[PDB]
Formats: C-alpha cells, structure tokens, sequence
C-alpha cells in the first residue's frame, strides 16, 4: 500500500502543498530501511519511488528547495540529517542541472564536518563518552553504491559527479576527502557496468593539468580500478595514448606509477606498447633534462614490462638504447645505475650484454696499470661540473656482479680488475692523490668545487669496495684487513679535509655523507658483527672491533637508509621498492640493534635507529605491524607491553642515574620511542592503565632539570590521557603546581609550598611547561566549541559535561592567571588564551533561546573566579613590560605595540561576555550579576615633572 | 628554429636570461603566424619571477592584433604562468583600460579559478570593466564560447547580488550578447539556465 501512498503524495505535491510530504516519506522509508537491513522486492520498489521523486523534482522544481529542511535538521543537531535514503535522493537530484551547487556544497560541508568530528572523537574518547551518537557520512555514502547495484542510473551519475568534484575540492580532512572519493569511485566503477567507461574517461580527464596539488590519488585509484578490471581501457578504445604527453608537466613519479598501473594492458595490447616505445624513442634524444628524466624513468619500467626469464628480437633490440643514453650528462646517468639491477633480476643473456656494456663503460676510467699510481680519471668529470657519477657506477657494478655470481671470459677479467682496484686503493693513500692539501677546497671557486666533487666521488668509491671485499670474502682475514684499509682511506679523507674545509660551517644535523651501501649488506654486516660468535669467525672481527670509528660508520649508514624510508617511501641499494623485503630487513636489523643497546657514543646510534624503525613501522607498515611485533621474539598489546617494559627499565635506570650520566640525547630518543610505541596500545587493555599510572608516578617522583626532556615526556602523558579520560584533571594539577612553584600575581599572600609533581622546579615552570599547559588548555577549549556547536533528549547529556568541564577548566585558568608569570611569550599566550575562554559567550548566546541552575552556578563561578582576577593581571603586565622595555639597546615601536596588543583584545572579550549577560538577565527574568563586580578601567598622567 | 632548438636543448640560467630578453624584444615584430612558437616556448620552457612582467610585455606586444588557437593551447600547457597572468592583470587593469586580450585570458584562466573570481569581484567593486570591448569579443571571437566556461562568470551574479546590482545587469547583457551567434545546443543550455533562474531564487533574477 506504499506505492499508492507515494503516488497520491506526489500527485498532491504536483499541484497542492509540498512542505511536510517529503519529511513524512523520508522518515517512513528510513524506518523501512532500518527494518530491512536487519530484498529484491524492496530494492525494485525503492528504485521506482526514487525515480518518481526525481521526476517530481524535475517537473516540479519547487519541492527541492524545501534542502532547507535538511539544513535546519543538521543545524539543530549535527549528524542526524544525512539518512541513507535522504542522501540517495539528493544524490539523484544532484544531476538535475538546477540547484546542483547548493546541494553539493551542503554535502561538502556536511562530509568535512563529519570527518573532522571523527578525527576529534579518535583524538578524544571523552567526547565519545558524553556524545556516543556518531554519524559517519563516509560509511553511509559508501553504502549507497552497495545499494546502487540494482539498475540505478541517475544515482550512479550523481555518485560519479560527487566524486569528480571531491577530487576537485581536495586542493587531515582533505586527505580523508581524497580517501572517501577514491573509495566511492572504486565502488561505483566495480559494480556499475555501463558507466565504468565514463568513470575511466572522467579520471583520465581529471589527472591532466594537475601537478601543484598532491595528485598521487589519481594514479593509485587508477591502478586499483585497472587491477580490478583491466579490460575497461580496451573497452574505452585505449584512450591512454594521449596521456603520453605528460613527460613535460611533472614526470618525477607520476609517469612511474602510471606505467606501473598500465603494465598489464601494455603487455596484452600491442598498439599501446608500440605507442609507448615510439614516444619514449622520440623523448630520449630530446636534450631537455626533464624530458631525459622522463625517458629514463620509462626505460626503467619498459625493460621489465616484458618477461622471458622462465620474441627474441624484442629482447636484443632494446639493449642499445640505454647504452646510447649513457653518453649524456651525469644527472641522467644517475638513475640507470640504480635501475639496472631491477631489470637484471629478469634476464639471462641480456644480463651478460648489460655486464659487457657496463664493463666497457668502466674501462673508460680504469687505467690498467697493475698496482701503481691511483686510477683517478676524474678529470673527465669536470665539465665545476660533473660528467659521470663514478660511485653509483661502481655500486651498480658490484651489485650486478653479486647477482651474476649468485645466478650460477670477461667475468674472470671483471673479478680480477675489481680485485686489482681494491688492491690499488689500499696501496694508493693520500700522498699519490692530487687532493693531499688540507685546504685546497674553496666554495664559490672554480677549482675548489672541482676538488669537492672529486672528494665526494672518491668517498663513494671506497664505500662500494667495502661491500665487495666483505661479500667476495667469506671469513677470510686477508679481505677483512682490506676493509679496514678502505675505511682507513675513507675516514682519513672524510673525517678531515671535508667537514673541516669542505662544508661544516653550520653544525651537521646529519652524519656520514650519503652512502651507497645495500640494506641487505648492512643487515648482514651488523648481524655478522654483533650477535654472532662461531668457529667460522677467523679472529678477523676481533681486530675489526678495534676500529670504533668503523663501528660508528657501520650503523650511521643504516640510520641514513631508514631515514630515506622515513622522509620518503623508498631507499637505495638493491631491493628498495619491495616493501616485504626491507620489512624482513627491518625485522632482522632491529634485534641486533636492540642487542647492541642491551649488550651494555655507539649505542646512541642504534637506539636512534630503533626510534625511527618504530616511527617508520607505524607510519608506513601499518598493516604489517603484527608480524613485526611477533618478529621481536595474536594480541599486539601484550607484545607491545613487553617491548615498552624493557624500554621502561632503561629509562628508570637512566633517569635515576646521576646528572653527570644523563646523556640527554639518549633521554630524548627513549622518551620519544615510548610516545611512538604507546600509540598502538589498544584501548581495551589493563596494561594501558599501569603504564599510564607509571608515567604519572614517575612524574610525581622524578625531578629532572632538562627542558626538552620535560617537554617530551609531558607530550606522551597528554597524547595518552587524551583518549582515555578528560585531561582537564591533569591540567588542573599541573596548574596547581605551577602556581605553587612560582610566585603570586599580587606578591602579598604566600601560596603553600605544595608539590603535586617533582618535575616542576624553580626552573621548569618557565615557558617550558606553561606553554604546554596552555597548549593543552587551548585544545580542550577547541573541542568544547565543537560541543557547544553540537549543543546548538540527548541535549541534556551534552550540557552536563560542558558545564562540568568548563567549571574545572575555569579552576585551571583561575589558578593559572594568579601565577606570577615571567615576561616573554608565556605572558602573551595567557592573555590571548584568556580571550579564547571568554568567547563562555557562545554557551550564553545559545541559551538565550531558552535558566538552568547548573548554568547559573557556572556564571557564579565565572564571575567569582575569572574576571576580578583577570583585571589584576593587567595591572601587573604593565610594570613587567616597563621593566622589560628598559633593556632596549642595553626602533622600539615594535616592542611597545607588540607586548601590549593583547590587553585591548582581552578587555573587549570581557565586555562582550559581560554584554550578553545583560541580554540573558533581562530575558531570563533572573538577575545573575550580584555575583560579579563593576568593570574597572585605567587612565594615565604623563609625569611632566620627570619629563627630562 | 633557434628557439625551437633551445626548447629541444637544455637550459642554463645566464644564457636563458639574455636569450629570453632578446625573444621578448622580437616577439611582436613578426607576423601573427610566426610568434606563436616563441610564445609556446617561453610558456612551457621558461618559468621565473620576472615572468610576472614578461607576460605584461607579451600583453603589450599582442595588444594591437589581439585559427590562432595555438596561443590558447600554449597557455594550457602550463599553469604557473597562468597564475602569473592573474597577478599581472591584477595591476594591468589597474592602469590599462581592460583590453580585450585581458578578459579573454581571464576567461581562459578561470576555465583552467578562485583567484580569477576574487579578482573579478574586486574589479567589479573597483572599475566595472566597460563591457563594449567584451561585446566586440563575443562578436568576433565566439569560437571559444563553450558555455561551461562563462557559466561560472554568469553565476557570479549570485555572489554579486549582495551589492552593486549594475554588474548583474552587465552580466545579463553579456549573456544576451552570447546567445545570438551560434551553438544551438549552447543556446538551449542558456535557456535552461534562464528557466532555472526564473524558477529558483527571488524575483530579482526572475
């Protein structure tokens, strides 16, 4: 009887009134759907009524504006307005060509508000506690596509338009918008057959002319949709050929990912392969740096596009292209050295030809002379400029030689000349070298930079042969001393000359320069060096362990590699793009890194690494955490609780140590390592609590005078007591200590010398803590504004928490504004934050619509705890800045209109809050001003007696 | 051919600067079929801070003469020079009397947006851009009408309804002008926009 009912309703709406019919039908179908989800006969009828409503809005366009009802419902209480049928109806009407933008920006603001709300709830469980009602628009909008598998056409058009403008409006809530758009586009592509070509055309037209904003979303969702359905491009008659022009816009990573995505369709389709080979052939000899970079990037992929390792003309014809390209500049000579190994893992005789080409290349600078004066033909790499990166070429040579050796005429020659070079470097010291002067380097000089590029190039030369001798020799003492001599040449020429005269004027934040080692090699080195003691050891590591300088470099290279995995998503050396491969490498190196730390600076290096493994583990390998956690030997928390416990033991021993043994660099990393590992402890575990009570009890007892140590530890406590309870209890206690620790605003009454925390001493109550407390206080006020926004049967519960929290929050500022703060930015933060908490106005402004006793008590508290104390602060800041202004050159206009600007703003905030009390006092028929006092102002009188 | 070769060749700053000032000196002196390759080169090959005034030099070069759609594609190829064009017309209209090329390239950048409409609103409140020039533009250069591009220009009237109602009248005038040329499908789309206007909103745009 529902189709006849909807028929009579739209008949009535066509001519008669149209106000409440839509609300009734949407509510009825809401309850119908909530029943149904707990099938086909319902989907068909729902599609029919959707079509009837879209026809009604098409013919009778006046039924859509009455968007106003949904907007009012959302404003009255956020969330409970985007019902699945309501959103489906507006989505269908979004393609009406009329009123699209109003509906569309309503959806945009609703979805961004919902994602921000989800972010806050994931950042605050207390809001989840008092506001369990959550409305996640992502799920309901990704459920429509699940329901759109029943012949919905205009619904699908609305979906694809919504996604297109989603990528348009992207450019973190913007990243969440990208995620939602990719999800909805993938769903509507996967299940809708006749529109998938339209989706492909839209995404192909949207990627172009888009490079300023991060556009990796286009390539990633394109890869996902083509790996789900590769035949769409051929169904679209392979419209990817026009995209080959992207070699000039931004082919730094977009081309690589695009080719990665389209790999199977290039393989199956000969026409697109021919187009790619011709476009790259015309691109390679373009003499542009960008064009050549795009060409070599495409070459890195096309060789492995075709597989024969387990059509031979295709194999042999591609050999000479990179050989010809090798003659170009060093910058374009760079990436081929790295990418050769990837394709060399995919060939047998092509590998032999590639080795022969590389051997002919290295003969250019070999100088075959049988162990005499060093083979430095670096003079050719001068055209102040550099022509060939010898270090990268040598690294590629070593890696490819290792691959060839492991796989199963010139190869014997290849090994001996490499061995000859190793025997030549050990015999060629900094006496036969041309760069024997300690200060021949000169920045911004035609010869100094020539020495600098020679200096950096030889460092990579030494590093590569370190890998060779370690790998070619197997527990053979003769090769180990060669490694010692190589680093002896390396350190003697890297520790001094460079970073003395080369570049060390600014303090080096980083360490030993960019290394050309293998993540596999460094893993083998550390695992063989530490946590390895067997009869196969030929006493070579015993003399190797004496080289503590080699020890520092041996781990600093690893810190460089995982930092590449920190800042970027990849690294150097072989197996830099196979995420499982380093995951195993990271799984292996972490233990020996931990073992070295637990064996007992040098350990400072490995511990810094562990901080960056855990950081990289969560930020990159989020889905792969359980195996890594279990690899340290299923619930992550029990193993995580074990891991922090050993770190807890290190801290408690280290913190309890004397001040002479504080090694602050260790403390910062270990504090941060907990703040990173404590992130993934699950909410429903007890170990959450005893750890949380441990850091509280360690805060109550320990009295640390370091500043960054206190700042880092407090961040951990406030990054964990933000998802379990209300932090205002902690903030109040911190404010209790700060006021007790420091003096008083009136310097007349003595605060009792309490100590809630031992960390806060006569020194740490400086901006060190007082800026963190006000930082947390600002955060609490920020979400309260959202709660006040939500407040404007569930309403009563919302008002309970807000009044309770603001009551506690007022006790925080009341005890904090009475603090005798020092000069500087800490005073400025308090004055501005006081302007924030008063903007108390919005809650008063909302309740004008209504009175409750609890709200009256808050104003009673606010009047008796904030305003009279707040004005006392202004009478004090005037003299502390007068004292601070005497220390000028011992113009000034900057320092007089910058330390006093907050004062007028604070006055305005007080009166604006005071003014809205007038409105409530008259309207609410209750006088709530007997609690507070009269407003106080100030004047002056220029002391002309002391004018001069 | 020299500029085509340098396009093919790589770039070095010291030579690029002098050759590019030479190019700017020799853009307008040649026939309208010959400078477009130069403009394309300086567009997709050269990007620098001085472009903000180099494009003004180009505007002065193209002021007189104003099928020749290659310039549009050249401007499409890069977007940073288009933002520089917006910045230049922010002050070009502040001195020059809103030449037809200015409004043409403004439409092009608005097609390829927020900054363009902010500039449009600012000059709406500033100097109202005498629209006889754009009437001549729609009379002679209607090949790039493609209503999707001026649709946002018309619907800017809605944001221009808070004040200055005369600019709404000018927008109505220019949609009247654009209707009577060609593109019957675009004409019916314009009529659809007009019936949308009489349907939704208050009696003003009605």
């Amino acid at each position: 009887e529902i189709p006849p009912l909807v028929y009579q309703l739209l008949l009535l709406s066509a001519k008669g009134s149209k106000k409440t019919v839509l609300e009734g039908i949407i509510s009825f179908f809401n309850q119908l759907d909530k029943r149904q989800k707990e099938l086909d006969q319902l989907r068909h009828v729902e599609g029919t009524v959707i079509l009837h409503i879209v026809s009604a809005i098409n013919l009778d366009q006046d039924i859509g504006e009455e968007i106003k009802h949904l907007k009012t419902e959302q404003q009255k209480d956020p969330g409970k307005a985007l019902c699945p049928f309501s959103v489906s109806l507006l989505l269908s009407t979004a393609v009406k060509h009329r009123l699209q933008e109003q509906i569309f920006d309503f959806l945009k603001t609703s979805i961004t508000r919902s994602c921000k709300d989800l972010q806050i709830l994931q950042a605050s469980k207390f809001l989840q506690d008092l506001c369990p009602q959550q409305y996640d628009v992502t799920a309901v909008i990704l459920e429509v596509v699940k329901n759109s598998a029943f012949g919905w056409d205009h619904v699908t058009q609305g979906l694809v338009d919504l996604g297109f403008s989603l990528m348009e409006s992207y450019e973190m809530p913007a990243q969440q918008a990208c995620k939602l758009g990719a999800s909805i586009l993938l769903e509507t592509f996967k299940v809708h057959e006749p529109i998938r070509s339209d989706i492909l055309e839209q995404v192909l037209n949207r990627v172009l002319t888009k490079a300023a904003s991060p556009v990796s979303h286009f390539i990633d969702l394109l890869s996902n949709i083509v790996v789900s359905a590769p035949l769409v491009l051929q169904n679209s008659s392979s419209r990817v050929t026009e995209t080959f022009d992207n070699l000039s816009f931004l082919p730094i990573d977009t081309v690589q990912g695009l080719l990665r995505a389209v790999q199977p369709l290039l393989k199956v389709s000969m026409s697109v392969r021919d187009s790619l080979i011709l476009v790259l052939q015309k691109a390679i000899f373009s003499r542009q740096l960008d064009a050549r970079k795009a060409a070599v990037a495409g070459f890195l992929l096309l060789l492995r596009n075709f597989k024969i390792l387990g059509n031979e003309a295709f194999c042999l014809e591609i050999l000479g292209s990179l050989r010809r390209c090798l003659s170009q500049q060093a910058d374009v000579r760079l990436m081929l050295y790295e990418g050769f190994y990837d394709v060399l893992r995919r060939n047998s005789q092509l590998a032999s030809s590639i080795m022969e080409t590389l051997l002919s290349q290295i003969k250019q600078y070999y100088l075959p002379q049988q162990d005499l004066l060093p083979p430095l033909k670096l003079e050719g790499c001068i055209m102040i400029f550099l022509q060939e990166p010898l270090a990268h070429l040598l690294c590629c040579i070593q890696h490819c030689l290792a691959w060839y050796k492991s796989t199963v005429g010139f190869e014997q020659n290849f090994e001996e000349m490499l061995e000859s070079v190793t025997r030549r470097m050990i015999k060629s010291e900094l006496e036969d070298f041309e760069l024997d002067k300690s200060a021949d380097f000169s920045p911004s000089s035609g010869v100094g930079v020539k020495n600098n590029i020679y200096a950096i190039q030889v460092m990579g030369i030494c590093e590569v042969l370190i890998e060779y001798n370690f790998k070619i020799g197997n527990f053979s003492k003769n090769k180990f001393e060669d490694v010692l001599g190589l680093f002896t040449c390396y350190n003697k020429l890297s520790e001094i000359l460079k970073e003395k005269a080369g570049k060390n004027k600014s303090t080096l934040g980083n360490r030993i320069a960019r290394s050309f080692l293998s993540m596999g090699f460094v893993s083998t080195l550390l695992t063989a060096l530490f946590r390895d003691n067997a009869q196969s050891h030929e006493e070579s590591l015993a003399v190797l362990r004496s080289s503590t300088e080699f020890m520092r470099y041996a781990v600093s290279v690893a810190l460089q590699k995982v930092q590449q995995l920190e800042e970027m998503g990849q690294t150097d050396g072989p197996d830099g793009q196979n995420p499982e491969k380093m995951f195993q490498n990271l799984c292996k190196i972490t233990r020996v890194l931990l073992w070295r730390y637990t064996s007992i600076s040098i350990s400072l290096l490995c511990l810094e690494g562990l901080l960056r493994i855990f950081n990289t583990m969560q930020q990159l390998y989020a889905a792969r955490i359980p195996q890594f956690l279990q690899a340290l030997d299923i619930n992550v928390t029990e193993k995580a609780a074990f891991q922090i416990r050993q770190f807890q033991r290190s801290l408690v021993n280290q913190l309890s140590s004397a001040e002479d043994d504080f090694n602050s660099k260790e403390t910062q990393l270990l504090i941060t390592i907990l703040s990173t590992l404590s992130k993934l402890l699950d909410p429903g575990s007890q170990q959450f609590l005893q750890f949380l009570t441990w850091t509280v009890k360690i805060c109550k007892e320990n009295a640390l005078e370091d500043l960054s140590c206190c700042k880092g530890l407090l961040t951990l406590l406030f990054s964990l007591h933000v998802l379990y309870k209300s932090p205002v209890s902690l903030l109040r206690e911190l404010a209790q200590d700060i006021h007790a620790c420091l003096g008083d605003i009136d310097q007349d009454v003595e605060i009792e010398s309490r100590s809630h925390f031992a960390i806060v001493n006569v020194k740490t109550a400086a901006p060190t803590v007082c800026l963190l407390v006000l930082g947390q206080a600002d955060k609490v006020l920020e979400e309260v504004d959202w709660l006040i926004k939500r407040l404007t049967n569930q309403t009563q519960a919302l008002e309970k928490g807000v009044i309770l929290q603001l009551g506690t929050l007022l006790t925080v500022f009341h005890e904090l504004v009475q603090t005798a703060l020092p000069a500087g930015s800490c005073v400025d933060s308090l004055l501005r934050s006081l302007s924030k908490t008063y903007a108390l106005t919005s809650l008063i402004k909302h309740y004008i619509q209504a009175v409750p006793g609890r709200l009256e008590k808050l104003v009673k508290l606010s009047g008796s705890h904030l305003t009279p104390q707040c004005y006392s602060f202004i009478t004090y800041v005037q003299n502390i800045h007068s004292e601070s202004l005497s220390f000028a050159e011992e113009t000034v206009m900057a320092k007089v209109l910058r330390d006093t600007k907050p004062i007028p703003n604070l006055i305005f905030a007080i009166e604006q809050y005071e003014k809205f009390l007038i409105h409530l006092s008259k309207k609410s028929k209750v006088n709530l001003m007997q609690y507070m006092k009269l407003s106080t102002s100030r004047d002056f009188r220029i002391n002309a007696s002391m004018l001069d | 051919p020299i500029l085509d070769a340098l396009s093919r060749l790589d770039l070095d700053a010291e030579l690029l600067a002098k050759v590019r000032q030479s190019a700017m000196t020799i853009v307008p002196s040649v026939k309208l079929e010959d400078l477009p390759v130069v403009i394309k080169f300086i567009l997709h090959n050269v990007k620098a801070a001085d472009a903000v005034e180099v494009i003004s030099d180009l505007r002065k070069s193209l002021d007189l003469s104003s099928l020749f759609d290659v310039i549009k594609l050249a401007v499409r190829f890069q977007k940073d020079v288009s933002e520089a064009w917006i910045k230049a017309i922010e002050n070009s209209t502040s001195v020059s009397d809103h030449k037809v090329l200015d409004l043409i390239v403004l439409l092009l950048i608005h097609s390829t947006r927020k900054q363009t409409e902010k500039v449009l609103r600012s000059k709406i409140r500033l100097g109202c851009m005498p629209e006889q020039l754009m009437q001549n533009a729609f009379q002679n250069h209607s090949m790039v009408i493609k209503d999707f591009f001026p649709s946002i220009l018309s619907l800017a009237q809605t944001f221009l309804h808070s004040a200055h109602p005369a600019v709404v009248s000018f927008g109505s005038c220019m949609y009247k002008q654009a209707f009577a040329v060609f593109d019957s499908y675009c004409q019916q789309e314009v009529v659809c926009a007009l019936v949308t206007h009489v349907c939704s909103g208050n009696e003003t745009e009605l």
